């Protein structure tokens, strides 16, 4: 006999359904078989309606509001001459008026986004005519973005979102559903936060650590939100195309003075390509920033060249420069020398030499 | 995959741990083509002819730098790892089946020297890679092979 | 400094240990305005190159005055000197005779 499943919990899904769903009892390693008892009760309609189910969750179409649905779920052993459990203790859910689906929208910039709502007025289902959507309550929504879905329910679209900009403590912007020119106290919520994060990363001078940086300020806005940066190593190089891996790990970030979140990779793969992101874990769904690839020994910061001398040749008269070429990279290199009087400003002349192999260069003055 | 841009990398990574190991002072008084007793089984001068002989190379000498605590020593055992697969990639673009070197089946004996005198098996391990990465990289333009 | 004892040309892993370090360190005292109690300090700059190194201030007072040639005594005490910011620790006498 399995013990009552726990956990029952009621939200309403993108499509307008009620879900219903629970967790599994922790003990059984077995398959369970659920039934699923719920009664729908409106002021005008009681429907009960017993169903069995495999998953751990249920579909019911099309939420009525103003009802309250009561429903208790009791599992069995799938395989075999199973028990049934006791019955769940009952959870009751008693709807509010006004339907928003999705109650929620987690998205990003330039994407697109559709609402659809129901308005029920003094028990009864208004047509889609009638209905009409407001932003914040602020304004009304021009009507060219209305889509007549069915005769009881209303859409709007939304295409080429911008940034939802905070008014106050509130990050997303309030989405209304009202029938005519009275509205009801509930709305939609659209949280749209620019996921163009950048992540730029400078191996050490003794290329033993590789030292990445990224900038808080578009994010300052969410409270509550908490950031971490995800990597997925490669085995060799970038690939052309950067994407987000299933399997990544997490790496340490710690903010510095500057308001930047600092991260040490110790020890550096060089030829790994190691593709990064930012994934923002908000109270409902993860969203990861766009992946960038970076292969260490090619964002090498050099040390400066070192030894460096300048003489004015005895006889011919140039400026002879000489320096030794930079511990790293030991790449090819090209070379910019600045050069001018001494003062209190000087005034730079500019001279790039491309030679790998010169070490040493001669400039009339 | 360009070839021609793997092989200029293959290069700049070996010139890049021969550069590092010029920067540690106490590596470049030291004689790299000098044999020392004990210390054999680091791969020293001598003739590094192909691309399996280098990997088994770069290899031992990964394991060697990775027990040795020295923040230098540990990114060049990983520019050694680096160098491995850059030889691993070059090897598949001339159609050559390299497989994954080991190091040393016999470390049993590594420490013993590391805990006597660390002094001798670091100064030694790297002035030798030193003289093993220079002779690849004359080599690497005569057409290797595998 | 690493000393190694070779047969000839070859050389073997062992060497042995010299270990020079420089012991000229000024230790200077300065007696507040009041005269209660007596500051001490000196510099940690020629001793920051070992690590594993303790550094403890000693001290032995004589009954009266300085004699005309300092000497280390068997019976010492040590005293509590606390780095500061500057770099240098700073050991307090108090009371101070």
């Amino acid at each position: 006999k399995p013990d009552p499943p726990l956990g029952l919990h009621m939200e309403i899904t993108d499509d307008g359904n009620l879900k219903i769903s629970w967790s599994s009892p922790p003990l059984v390693p077995f398959p369970l078989q659920y039934q699923v008892k719920y009664s729908e009760n409106s002021t005008t309609v009681i429907r009960e309606a017993d169903k069995i189910v495999s998953a751990t969750s249920l579909l019911v179409d099309s939420i009525l509001p103003g009802s309250s649905y009561e429903v208790q779920v009791r599992g069995k052993r799938l395989d075999g001459p199973g028990i049934w459990s006791d019955w769940s203790t009952p959870r009751v859910f008693t709807t509010q008026d006004v339907i928003y689906f999705p109650p929620k929208i987690l998205t990003s910039v330039g994407s697109n986004v559709s609402f659809h709502c129901i308005y029920k007025k003094e028990n009864k289902i208004v047509p889609s005519k009638e209905i009409v959507w407001w932003m914040n309550l602020a304004e009304k929504i021009p009507q060219s973005q209305y889509d007549v879905v069915s005769d009881h329910v209303s859409k709007v679209t939304f295409f080429n979102l911008n940034e939802t900009k905070p008014r106050g403590k509130f990050t997303y912007d309030a989405v209304y559903c009202c029938n005519e020119h009275e509205c009801h106290h509930r709305y939609a919520e659209l949280y749209v936060i620019d996921v163009n994060i950048n992540i730029s990363c400078e191996t050490d001078g003794y290329l033993t650590k590789m030292t990445c940086r990224w900038s808080t300020s578009t994010i300052q806005s969410l409270a509550e939100s908490t950031l971490q940066l995800r990597y997925h190593r490669s085995s060799l190089y970038c690939s052309d195309i950067p994407s987000i891996h299933p399997i990544s790990e997490p790496k340490d970030c710690y903010l510095q003075s500057d308001g930047f979140y600092e991260c040490i990779f110790q020890p550096i793969f060089l030829l790994s390509g190691y593709t990064m992101w930012i994934r923002i874990n908000h109270s409902l769904g993860s969203l990861d920033s766009p992946p960038t690839c970076v292969l260490p020994d090619s964002v090498v910061k050099p040390l400066p060249p070192s030894s460096v001398k300048a003489e004015i040749t005895i006889n011919i008269g140039l400026l002879k420069i000489s320096w030794e070429k930079p511990v790293f990279p030991e790449n090819n290199l090209q070379f910019q020398i600045r050069y001018g009087l001494s003062g209190k400003e000087v005034q730079w002349k500019m001279y790039e030499v491309y030679d790998a192999k010169s070490k040493s260069v001669s400039l009339p003055v | 995959v360009p070839i021609q841009k793997v092989q200029d990398d293959t290069k700049t990574l070996i010139k890049t741990i021969v550069t590092r190991i010029n920067d540690i002072s106490h590596t470049q008084s030291v004689s790299s083509k000098q044999k020392v007793t004990g210390l054999d089984f680091i791969p020293g001068l001598h003739p590094i002819l192909t691309l399996s002989k280098m990997d088994q190379t770069l290899a031992v000498y990964q394991q060697i730098l990775t027990s040795m605590p020295s923040r230098n020593v540990i990114q060049i055992s990983n520019d050694l790892e680096n160098l491995r697969d850059l030889l691993h990639v070059l090897a598949f673009s001339k159609s050559c089946h390299l497989p994954w070197a080991s190091g040393l089946e016999t470390l049993d004996s590594l420490g013993g020297v590391l805990e006597a005198s660390g002094y001798s098996t670091e100064v030694v391990a790297l002035s030798r890679l030193q003289g093993s990465l220079q002779d690849m990289l004359w080599q690497l333009d005569l057409s290797p092979g595998c």
